[PDB]
Parts: structure tokens; sequence; C-alpha cells
RNA sequence: CGAUCGAAAGGGAGUCGGGUUCAGAUCCCCGAAUCCGGAGUGGCGGAGAUGGGCGCCGCGAGGCGUCCAGUGCGGUAACGCGACCGAUCCCGGAGAAGCCGGCGGGAGCCCCGGGGAGAGUUCUCUUUUCUUUGUGAAGGGCAGGGCGCCCUGGAAUGGGUU
């Protein structure tokens, strides 16, 4: 059975975001002639949110708690899936692949995975995606 | 044929006496005493017998000099790390941190029947 | 040294604080205007006869010509 | 982890071209650079960064008011772009490496065929013989050399290759 699905968390293997997360957005397993390889766009994060701990101000939580986010076509050579799954939205319109032709729509991109993922990491779920991984 | 004498009172050919021959606006051929050869960093990881790219060769006080891009590589332990190495070693990280918590299921298993 | 590629950058650089002299070389197939800066003499290679004459009434007239020969 | 000393041949950032004396020149003069150290007011420019949603107005081009974000960006990757916060602590690299053989590249010198310039022979011959015929450091671009670097793809009728 096929295991790259647009749930999956994987981790990024090579290039400027290597050792971080990722979450799979729109797998494509066969090939477009543009990309003749398997290869799929995800949205991760950037910088991981910071340890956050009691006895410490109400504003300062909400400054350690700043996700920043990215949002790439990797190859699945360069990716390590997990076992791990996430049930974020990411609606399409906005996340796709003609998105890294306009930068304005990957400011877009990555503010929309932004938000979702700081929504999602201020409920205490899934809360091994934003821990960062000690390598 | 021009002979031609040293320029300094070294008159040894040490390793920091190295010369080269250079023809000048005068028509003539002079000394130009050269720099030694840098060497690119080796990786932090201990077995790659290549050295590391997208950094500069020189002599270390001219790290001194250069900017932070001609030092190292946009990755993490870039300039420090082969990227096969950094890889290997993500693969690594996450693996037995994942075997891990197979033992601490597993544990809590055998405890539950006994 | 340094070259400047275009003429508009050549402007600042002559109308630059540094800038202690402007020289003109005239010799065949090419103009040189040669401002002398703190840290680089800078150059502007011209080869066009009818843009050099009319660059050399454009010069600041703050800054020192020298007419080389 | 022992004060301190210990190499004008070891390690050790950074200067070259022309000219000049009766005797000194990478030291004097001229012209080009370069290294290290210094800065409250930090001298200027650039980067950090000036983006979006909502509600009005403006025909629009766009303009005020709120709610937020913003310690950069690109490439599948090797990695790249002019910057691109961060201490105590830790890890690593450079400095920092023997002798010999073979091969390849690049200089300098030598060699051959011509153009100039000036000389030598010429009793006879010799388009002949001799001399000379260029560009520094530093920066930018391009050859060239090397890679135990990456992507596609999967190879026996084994191939590639010195
Ligand atoms: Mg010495
Ligand atoms: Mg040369
Ligand atoms: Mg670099
Ligand atoms: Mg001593
Ligand atoms: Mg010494
Ligand atoms: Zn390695």
């Amino acid at each position: 059975g096929k295991f790259m699905k647009p749930g999956k968390v994987v981790l990024v293997l090579a290039g400027r975001y290597s050792g971080r997360k990722a979450v799979i957005v729109k797998n494509i397993d066969d090939g477009t002639s543009d990309r003749p390889y398997s290869h799929a766009l995800v949205a991760g994060i950037d910088r991981y949110p910071r340890k956050v701990t009691a006895a410490m101000g109400k504003k300062k939580i909400a400054k350690r708690s700043k996700i920043k986010s990215f949002v790439k076509v990797y190859n699945y050579n360069h990716l390590m899936p997990t076992r791990y799954s996430v049930d974020i939205p990411l609606d399409k319109t906005v996340v796709n692949k003609d998105v890294f032709r306009d930068p304005a729509l990957k400011r877009k991109a990555r503010r929309e995975a932004k938000v979702k993922f700081e929504e999602r990491y201020k409920t205490g779920k899934n809360k091994w995606f934003f821990q960062k991984l000690r390598f | 044929v021009q002979r031609l004498t040293y320029r300094r009172r070294l008159s040894y050919n040490t390793a920091s006496n190295k010369t080269r021959l250079s023809r000048t606006p005068g028509n003539r051929i002079v000394y130009l005493y050269t720099k030694k050869v840098g060497k690119a960093p080796k990786s932090a990881c201990g077995v790659c017998p290549g050295r590391l790219r997208g950094v500069r060769a020189v002599r270390p006080k001219v790290l001194m000099r250069l900017s932070k891009t001609k030092k190292h590589v946009s990755r993490a332990y870039g300039g420090s790390m082969c990227a096969k190495c950094v890889r290997d070693r993500i693969k690594r990280a996450f693996l037995i941190e994942e075997q891990k918590i197979v033992v601490k299921v597993l544990k809590a298993q055998a405890q539950s029947q006994k | 040294p340094r070259k400047i590629e275009e003429i508009k950058d050549f402007l600042l650089t002559a109308r630059r604080k540094d800038a202690k002299s402007v020289k003109i070389k005239k010799n065949k197939d090419n103009v040189k205007f040669k401002v002398r800066c703190s840290r680089y003499l800078y150059t502007l290679v011209i080869t066009d006869k009818e843009k050099a004459e009319k660059l050399k009434q454009s010069l600041p007239p703050g800054l020192a010509v020298k007419e080389l020969k």
C-alpha cells in the first residue's frame, strides 16, 4: 500500500530545510513533464516555537509561540516519511503548484500555513510535530 | 636569459620562502613571493575523505576578511559537515528515537499482562 | 582600480565628497574618465565620441579637471 | 596544567610598478593598492521592512481608520544571492605535515616560420647573420585543471577506463 499521502508528516533530508518537519499537502506519485521524478508539495515549519513553561508572563508566551513556515516541492528521496499524521486543513486554492511563480502568492501560502500551524500548536495536539529534531 | 635573485634576506628555499615568476611593465622578470595554498574544511563526521564544498580554501587568518556566505553553506551543520552525513544523521536520530518509543511501548505491553 | 560600466553611477562617484580630481585621457577608439576618490580610481570607458564631449560639459562644477595629454 | 624563556631557515594578517644617488631603496619621490586597530553623537547609503485582512471613501488610479504578521530570499539537490540578531557552554576545522615513482595542466627559458627597427658581412654568394619586439599588486569576467559532489535512470552478450 502507498503511504505518501496528503496527511503524512515527513522529514526533510536535503536542502536548506534539512532536519525540519513538513506535512505533505499534495503528492504527485507519477512525474509531471517538467518534474519527471515522483515528488510532493509539502508545507512545513522553518522556526520552531520555543520552550514555553510556567512562571512566565502572558505576552511572553505569545512571543515564544511564533511559528515561521515554508512551502516547498520536494523529491521523494529527499524526504523521510514518518508514521505520524496531522489533520491540518490547508485549503488547496492558496497552497498549490503555481505558487512558485508569484512571490506574493508564496507569501500568502506561507501565511496560511503559519496561521493554521499556530492555531494547531496552541491546542496542545500533535505535539511531536512542533518539537525540533535533535541531531 | 636573465638570471634573477631573491628580493628578501632569506636565501634558503623553505616553505615560507616560495616564489613565482612574473613579467613586469619594465620588461623584466621578477620574483613574486607567493602565499601558501589553502585547504577547504574537512567534515566533522570524520569518515568522508573529501573536503567540504561551497567554502573557499584560504589561510586561516584570511577568514577574518571573508563574509559569512563565503565561509558556510545555507544548511544545518553547513560549512562544518557534509550533506551525506547530515542526512544520514537525521535518519539515525529519527530512527533510534522511534525505536526507543517501541521499546517503551513493549515494556508496558509486558507489564499489562504481568 | 574600479571600472564603472554605466554613465549614471559615474556622476555619483564624481559628485562624492572625497573625489580629489577628475582626469580625461584621450586615446584612440576610447575616451577614459578617471575620478580619483579616497580608495579607488574609478574609470568610465566611453566608445562614443559624441557622448564624451557632452559628458565633458556634464561634469559637476565643484570638481577639479585635469585634461591629460 | 603550570610563571617565564627558547627558531633573523619552523608557524605567523598585510606592497607592487616606474623613476631617482658619487654611495640607500618592495624603505626616498610619483602612481596604484592592501592588513590590523578605533569610534558616545555612531558619517552616509543599503539590509532588517515596510505585507495582508476588515470597514469606509475614491469611477478607478488608490487614500484614511482598526485587527494582525514580519530576527531575509531562491534552487528537487549539490548549493547560490551584497548583508541576513543572539551569550555563558559544547563539537569540529584550518594552522598541521614523511620519502620515492609515474602521468597530466600552467608559467618562465630554449626552438621554428614570418613582419618591423637598428646593426654586422658583401673579394664572391647569402630576401642573409646578430640584438630587440611588454605589462605589476588588487578587483571583475572567461578559458583551463580537479572533484571520494548532486538529479534522472538501472547495467551480463558485463561495461567504463589508465
Ligand atoms: Mg620564518
Ligand atoms: Mg601578467
Ligand atoms: Mg557559500
Ligand atoms: Mg618568545
Ligand atoms: Mg621566526
Ligand atoms: Zn561525512
